[PDB]
RNA sequence: AGUCGC
């Protein structure tokens, strides 16, 4: 039948699946095809349509059936690569420090599809039998796929100090004969990005060899997960007493520096610079300031993150969020901006009555100095608000304008 | 007599207004009920500001 | 150009990591209310008969 | 003969089986709630 | 067969209302099947079907029928005597496969009724009732043992209806769950490492943990395998703790007997061809 | 209605305290319909006189 | 509604039976048991003392779908043993350990406690 | 404080807020004048002050959490989440279900849902009183793990403990009210509330008329469901103008009677007979149904984290702890750090400590509590692990969980929109005759539109045969003759 | 509504107890004791009477329970 | 084919022709039967409003004017 | 119409 849902952005949004008889009141769909449809499972509808002939059956099985639509011709790039808690379990999965039992090896082995039968020997075979977390997976890589680089998270370097002459710092993504080498797997190897895994498979082995092979990574790997687990508590939301006061020592520095800024301007000491008026370069400058105090303290916050953080486990693995959410939950939320500049003086001269006329001072003006496990104040809650709601306005505007 | 207006519900023109608990519990009537809004053929409707 | 069609489902979607990529499961009363429309031939006849 | 029909105060039967108006005698109310069928009906503890 | 493991048991502590226990030199897989007999598998009675008369109640039907499939009952007597709706071969219900109750009450007096289990009455012989004082003028009274609430009426209010219990097991509906509680650990000294403590000093030693009875924390063996399992069967009441644990082992061997009788059966029956 | 962006639906800084900051649809008629604060409450008017 | 009947879940269907064996044929000397209308609660330990049996080089149980009563068991052992019977024996076996525990713990209990009945 | 000695005293004395205006210590300030006001957050700032900022304010704050409107006071420590998080839980708050006002089983409003056992939250803002919601609950106290356990949960669904629904778990019972009136209305056609009979009357639609009862609409307690007729009205409408023995049968009436098309299943609740406004004989029937939380049903947390039920499982395969205290809902790890919905987090922790202490949470947004190393530091005096999580045990295998598990209570909506309402399908149904194409709505048992979008998806994929199929074959196939000297049709 | 026989989450028994606790808070203020009392050790089982709303005595008020 | 205001199956002279409207189908009770040109009841039909307006009615192209007071409206 | 769903 093909599937599909609406709005119907892109022809990857609509296709031809097999249906499957199950129990309950609700399509199933392989957690995979979420991106393409772009749906979710927070209460999303889907509709099905059901060709009537041997011939439409035929186009549909021929033309559009998923395992066709993987690579789009959009941007040449794979449409869809393994997502969500899947994706974070691989990562977790095939550090160099994972080792299993002949029984859970045997299990996984029973999950996958492809299976020789035979077992491979384990990596260790003293003073126990271990196999390696790399080397299970060499087992659901098609016949002989095999890329290269594609290392490039956060870890190693930013390019000089792999050339350090290659001390195994472990995170080159390297496979050969379709048997994985070594290092972390992740978005940037397995996602939809244009160098990656799951674009190889396709091109390499053809396109139903690589439909089986995302049915049998997602499988093995979540089966993996069911052992080892994966959660969130405060506990990730925490670092320590000395990130914390170097977190609050540096917005106490930003801000007597804004202060600093102020006393030039209102002293009438300072000059415009070329281009531009005095008020654009104050609040240039004034910007300037806010701008880098919040990523210095953001790059503090990522410093200090230990690595059995459940939190930095899901953005390095490229699952969901970004760097940026770790910042806002543990150091600082930031500046709030309309239209792309600091709250308006709603008021004669003011943001909320709660402050003094002409207070273009960091927090009566947009900043807010603490972090969502912190608590926002009031003020700094309510402006939070309007910068909010920029973001749910633009929503429903834009909506219409692309659609036209 | 000019005609009928409706009553909102609750306010000191209902008979709602003066009773206690007990005489609304009697008269089939929830105490927590916020009032407030007009009856029109058996619908509630409220006005907007 | 856009008209309603016949032989057309809807319901809310949920999960499933056991399903291969292009399957989709579907529900009972869904099956069972819709339908395709066989020919006939001299061999299949027999399990046709059957349903 | 649906002659049962539950009052709305006074909760004796109203009798009426007919095309006479449902006014409830002796009880002024005219809103008659319906009397259950004595049909047996399974509900499963489940 | 020689590679079979011994399993050993010991009770450390037993009263009426759970039952507390340590099992050694076993596979935690037993260990863990075991478990899930305790919850699922352990046949008991419970209400299965209610039929209701009169319901003047400031509540509805269905809800009635609910809150009363819940209601606790004393399985005590061999449920074994009393057979499965499916097998026995009499249409419906019948004495042999069915208990039955009758609950009728109205709220005549000027006070707000309570209707409770102890209304509820038990056609059948006294070896089955609800678990209210039945057995127990218990010398520990607690002034109550009303067992449960089924409703609340006011002057006016009836209530009449029948209802027939069942023999069912937990896998089919909660209701037929035997278990209050059923804790289970094992290794709480962590040595295996199959938890791994980020910050180890955060948790706090469990109360079988007093070993090194030191502050240490954790001390690692790598030639450790899986061993001494802590269980503590907690009951509902519904079923003797003990009578809970050894029908639950009788029932897995009767389970197991017959999956091997039926595999028997797929070579003694059709013989197989598999060579 | 449909087809319009303006400044009438962002959040307004006199809103602080008069209308909920974060109590309006998701809808295409988001931030048009607003909900009352909590202490907020109407003048009923009177006489100047 | 399209919510099966709970007592589905575990009674056996009139055209089904509880096991079905399967050769497979990617390596010599295997097997692959299907067992219907059964769990985790017996495909989990079956598979435990089948890996206690030095003789088996491969077990392995997996339930297919979730939302459907089945398991499949692989075993898989030496060209000189019939896996066939270690998956009967590896049940005997197990059958004996739990009556030797049902055996001690009656004893146990018999052991000298008050208020056991 | 003296103005506070007289509220206390209020209890039994006539003293009010009224009176607390006329001492003057409290005004009222609308827009244009709270331009003009120099207005102190707390009374705690306007204290310590001395050179700390100005000295020159004029009103203060009653308690700056007030900014909030009626739906946002619900949902706790609104301040630790994401502004736009708590739009969405406003939507939400008012979208829930649960009890809606206590005398509701004598109103026969068209569609009402009410749950079996609301319970006041265990995490609540002082607001929260204020909103009689503790009279009329609207959720549940789940257990909750954050987990990833079997990967039903992804994407925003939820694995479920599925004896908690058994043992009762977000019951809720639905009711619906059909309405029906005789009305005298025509010239000479006339209704009566009665039994059909095809003996005698025009319609009959293959479906149950034997339900009826001999007074024309069925009765409480008898089961009801997907085709069954409920009332029985007729329409006597032809008089006798076809002259001369039109007789046959079925001749002197028409059939319009009201059937089940919205409501495919439950019992009769009531059935109401009385006249309504206009004079006539009028009906009003309600049926109630009673929904368990299933596959499909959609649930959320205070915080705006609404996911779909993926999967229930049975109360053995939940992953347990210490005690075996298993999770009702499971929500997916991922859920939380691209949402930074941070607070839900501090509710579960918040939570824990509450039911565990026996005390009810605060949970008002702005204090001076730091609230977060606190209620962290009670919870290890407990006996948990100071921050959360426990160690969960893995259901299936029994085996322990490599990490911990973060777990506690959080108030839980199950919402109004629900699976078994939604779906739909189509197999040939009625045909409007302004397009002789299919039916738009279920309320017509309609079709779905096979959009102007759609269709150039369609083009891309060069599936021109079933473009044509469904554009045409599928929906409104036409057979025209055309003469071929002329195009015109005629 | 009323309160649920058997705690949601574990299978503990615990409609029971209500009447029992009502009691305790007229004379024990000690919700925590309170609850403690009546042997609701573990959380989930106090939540359940710990939560829970007694609707049913506003609705017994209503005239006709003949209805 | 004028002899009909609804008497058409072919093989054995009409009983009753019953309306199953779900399916869009008229069948005959005692054979298989589709006589079909289903029509559910066209004023079920008009009723082409729902997710569209509707208490304006853009879909009201068919006013009523009770006529059966007066002669002809 | 409006409410509302994504
Ligand atoms: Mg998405
Ligand atoms: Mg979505
Ligand atoms: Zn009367
Ligand atoms: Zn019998
Ligand atoms: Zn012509
Ligand atoms: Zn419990
Ligand atoms: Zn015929």
């Amino acid at each position: 039948v093909i599937f599909n849902r609406q709005p119907t952005l892109h022809k990857m949004s609509m296709m031809g699946h097999r249906v499957r008889i199950l129990p309950w009141s609700t399509f199933r769909l392989n957690l995979s095809v979420t991106t393409p449809y772009n749906a979710d499972f927070d209460g999303d509808e889907m509709n099905l349509h059901l060709p009537q002939s041997l011939e439409t059956r035929a186009e549909i099985q021929e033309l559009a059936m998923v395992p066709r639509m993987i690579v789009t011709p959009q941007s040449n790039r794979p449409v869809m690569g393994i997502v969500q808690d899947t994706l974070t379990a691989v990562r977790k999965f095939t550090k160099r420090d994972v080792f299993l039992e002949r029984g859970e090896v045997m299990n996984l082995l029973m999950f996958l599809s492809t299976w020789d039968g035979k077992v491979p020997q384990p990596a260790i075979l003293k003073p126990r039998p271990l196999w390696t977390g790399k080397q299970i997976f060499s087992l659901i890589i098609p016949g002989h796929i095999n890329c290269i680089r594609t290392h490039s998270t956060h870890p190693d370097d930013e390019d000089s100090g792999p050339y350090k002459h290659i001390s195994p710092g472990d995170t080159k993504v390297v496979v050969e004969n379709g048997e994985l080498i070594m290092g972390i797997l992740c978005k940037k190897s397995l996602g939809t990005s244009a160098g990656s895994l799951v674009h190889i498979s396709y091109l390499e082995m053809g396109h139903d060899i690589t439909r089986l092979f995302y049915s049998n990574i997602q499988t093995v790997i979540n089966n993996w997960l069911l052992i080892e687990g994966h959660t969130i508590g405060i506990g990730d939301s925490i670092a320590d007493s000395k990130t914390y006061q170097d977190i609050q020592n540096t917005i106490k520095k930003a801000k007597q520096d804004v202060i600093e800024v102020i006393e030039k301007a209102h002293n009438n000491e300072l000059e415009p610079t070329p281009g531009n008026t005095l008020r654009q370069t104050f609040e240039n400058q004034v910007n300037r300031i806010l701008n880098d105090a919040r990523d210095k303290t953001g790059s503090s916050a990522q410093k200090s993150l230990s690595e059995y953080n459940n939190f930095k486990s899901m953005v390095v693995s490229g699952a969901k969020g970004s760097k940026i959410n770790i910042s806002q939950v543990i150091a600082v939320v930031g500046q709030q901006n309309v239209e792309g500049k600091r709250i308006p003086f709603g008021f004669k001269h003011r943001t909320l009555p709660h402050f003094i006329k002409d207070d273009y001072g960091p927090e009566s003006r947009g900043f807010v100095e603490n972090s969502y496990l912190a608590g926002l104040t009031p003020t700094e809650f309510f402006f939070h608000a309007m910068g909010g709601r920029e973001g749910l306005i633009d929503t429903a505007v834009k909506t219409a304008e692309t659609g036209y | 007599f000019i005609g009928k207006i409706p009553i909102m519900l609750r306010s000191t023109y209902c008979l709602l207004n003066g009773l206690t608990d007990r005489d609304l519990c009697e008269l089939n009537e929830c105490p927590l009920d916020p009032g407030g809004y007009f009856i029109i053929n058996g619908s509630e409707k409220v006005l907007i500001a | 150009m856009g008209k309603r069609v016949d032989f057309s489902a809807r319901t809310v979607i949920t999960p499933d990591p056991n399903l291969s990529i292009d399957q989709v499961g579907v529900p009972r009363s869904i099956a069972a209310n819709m339908t395709f429309a066989e020919i006939v031939t001299p061999f299949n006849i027999d399990r046709l008969q059957e349903l | 003969q649906p002659m049962i029909y539950i009052c709305g105060e006074c909760h004796t039967e109203n009798e009426i089986k007919s095309r006479d108006p449902i006014r409830c005698r002796e009880c002024g109310y005219r809103i008659m709630y319906k009397k259950r069928t004595k049909r047996l009906v399974v509900f499963d503890a489940r | 067969m020689p590679y079979a493991n011994q399993p050993t048991v010991r009770i450390t502590e037993l009263t009426d209302e759970n039952v507390k226990f340590i099992i050694e030199n076993t596979d935690l897989a037993v260990a863990n099947s075991i478990r899930r007999v305790f919850i699922a598998e352990v046949p008991i009675i419970a209400i299965d079907w209610v039929q209701i008369d009169a319901n003047s109640s400031v509540l509805h039907d269905e809800f009635i029928a609910h809150r009363l499939g819940l209601i606790p009952l004393i399985s005590d007597d061999i449920v074994d005597k009393l057979q499965y709706s499916r097998d026995c071969t009499c249409e419906e219900f019948c004495p042999e496969c069915s208990v039955e109750f009758t609950l009728d009450v109205r709220c005549n007096e000027d006070q707000t009724r309570h209707v409770t289990s102890r209304d509820l009455i038990s056609n059948s012989p006294r070896v089955i009732p609800v678990t209210s004082r039945n057995r127990d003028n218990d010398p520990n009274d607690y002034v109550e043992q009303d067992d449960i609430l089924i409703v609340k009426l006011r002057k006016g209010q009836e209530l009449r209806l029948r209802a027939y219990a069942k023999k069912g097991f937990g896998k089919e509906h909660a209701k037929w769950n035997p278990t209050a509680g059923v804790a289970f650990e094992y290794d709480p000294d962590n040595a295996l490492r199959h938890t791994v403590y980020p910050k180890p000093e955060e948790w706090p030693k469990s109360e079988y943990s007093e070993l090194d009875e030191d502050e240490s924390q954790a001390p690692y063996d790598p030639n450790g395998k899986p061993e001494r399992f802590y269980y503590n069967v907690e009951s509902c009441g519904s079923l003797r703790p003990e009578t809970i644990v050894l029908s639950a082992l009788s029932g897995l061997k009767k389970k197991l007997s017959d999956l091997q009788t039926q595999l028997s059966h797929e070579i003694q029956s059709d013989v197989l061809t598999i060579n | 209605r449909d087809g319009k962006l303006a400044k009438p639906r962002q959040l307004h800084n006199t809103l602080w305290g008069m209308v909920c900051p974060a109590e309006t649809p998701e809808g295409h008629a988001v931030g048009l319909v607003k909900n009352l604060a909590l202490m907020a409450y109407i003048s009923v008017g009177s006489q100047p006189s | 509604m399209n919510a099966p009947p709970a007592f589905e879940s575990f009674l056996l269907f009139e055209g089904e039976k509880k096991i079905t064996i399967n050769k497979d044929t990617k390596v010599p000397n295997a097997c692959l048991f299907t067992i219907n209308k059964e769990d985790h609660t017996l495909g989990n330990i079956i598979k435990s003392q089948l890996l206690k049996d030095p003789q088996v080089l491969f077990a392995g149980y997996k339930v297919p779908h979730p939302l459907e009563h089945k398991i499949i068991i692989r075993v898989q052992t030496t060209p000189d043993y019939s896996p066939q019977e270690a998956f009967t024996n590896a049940i005997t076996d197990l059958i004996s350990e739990l009556s030797l525990l049902e055996e001690r713990f009656r004893v146990a209990i018999k052991d000298k406690q008050e208020g056991i009945e | 404080k003296r103005h506070i000695d007289q509220l206390k005293e209020r209890e039994y004395n006539n003293y009010s807020w009224q009176d607390l205006v006329a001492s003057g210590v409290v005004e009222y300030i609308d827009t244009l004048e709270e331009e003009t006001v120099m207005l102190a957050m707390t009374p705690d700032d306007l204290q310590e002050k001395e050179v700390a900022y100005c000295s020159t304010y004029t009103h203060c704050e009653i308690h700056p959490s007030m900014i909030l409107g009626v739906c946002a006071s619900i949902i706790p420590f609104p301040d630790h989440n994401q502004s736009p998080r708590n739009t969405y839980q406003s939507a939400m708050g008012k979208q829930a279900m649960g009890v809606y006002i206590t005398n509701f089983h004598v109103r026969m409003d068209t569609l009402a849902h009410v749950l079996y056992y609301p319970q006041k939250p265990l995490v609540t803002t002082r607001s929260m009183e204020y909103l009689r919601f503790r009279e009329l609950p609207a959720g549940i106290n789940s257990i909750v793990a954050i987990a990833s356990y079997t990967g039903y949960n992804q994407e925003d669904s939820v694995i479920m403990n599925r004896s908690a629904v058994d043992r009762g778990f977000f019951r809720s019972v639905f009711y619906r009210s059909y309405k029906e009136q005789e009305s005298k209305k025509g010239f000479d056609q006339e209704e009566v509330f009665e039994k059909p009979t095809r003996e005698t009357c025009q319609g009959m639609r293959h479906a149950i008329y034997d339900k009826l009862d001999d007074d024309g609409l069925i009765a409480p307690g008898v089961r009801v469901s997907g085709d069954d007729v409920i009332i029985g009205k007729t329409v006597t409408l032809p008089e006798n103008e076809d002259e001369l023995e039109s007789t046959n049968r079925r001749y002197t009436k028409r059939d319009c009677s009201t059937f089940l098309r919205t409501s495919e299943t439950g019992i009769v609740d009531q059935v109401m007979v009385t006249l309504n406004q206009e004079g006539y004989k009028f009906c009003k029937i309600r049926v109630r149904s009673v929904r368990i939380p299933q596959i499909g049903d959609k649930f959320a947390s205070r915080h705006g984290q609404k996911g779909t039920c993926g999967i229930q499982y049975r109360q053995e395969d939940m992953p347990f702890t210490c005690e075996g205290i298993t999770p009702d809902i499971i929500i997916n790890p991922h859920a939380i750090p691209s949402r930074m919905t941070i607070g839900h987090l501090i509710e579960c922790l918040q939570g824990k400590v509450s039911a565990n202490k026996g005390e009810i949470g605060d949970a008002t947004p702005f204090n001076d509590a730091v609230n977060v190393q606190k209620i962290s530091n009670l919870l290890s005096d407990y006996g948990y692990h100071l921050r959360g999580n426990e160690v969960l045990y893995n259901g299936f295998t029994g085996r322990k969980i490599t990490s911990q598990i973060f777990i506690g209570p959080t108030y839980y909506q199950r919402l109004k929109h629900m699976v078994d309402d939604k779906i739909h399908s189509r197999a040939r149904g009625p045909i409007q005759i302004l397009n002789r194409q299919p039916m738009e709505g279920r309320s017509r048992d309609g079709g779905l539109r096979f959009g102007e979008m759609e269709r150039d998806c369609q083009i891309a994929h060069g599936a021109a045969q079933f473009l044509r199929e469904r554009l045409f074959e599928a929906s409104d196939p036409y057979q025209v003759h055309v003469c071929n000297l002329c195009g015109i049709m005629a | 509504m009323i309160i649920p026989v058997r705690c949601f989450t574990c299978g503990k028994i615990v409609g029971n107890k209500w009447e029992a606790y009502l009691g305790l808070l007229q004379a024990e203020y000690t919700e925590g004791d309170a609850l403690d009392a009546l042997g609701l050790k573990r959380y989930c089982c106090r939540r359940m009477l710990l939560a829970h709303v007694d609707l049913i005595e506003k609705l017994l008020n209503y005239a006709p329970l003949e209805k | 084919l004028d002899a009909l205001p609804r008497v058409t199956c072919p093989n054995h002279p009409d009983a009753i022709l019953v309306e199953d409207y779900r399916a869009g189908d008229m069948i005959c009770p005692e054979c298989g039967l589709v006589v079909g040109d289903r029509v559910i009841d066209v004023g079920s039909e008009w009723r082409t409003f729902s997710n569209d307006k509707a208490t304006k009615d853009p879909s009201r192209v068919g006013d009523s004017q009770n006529p059966l007071l007066s002669d002809g409206d």
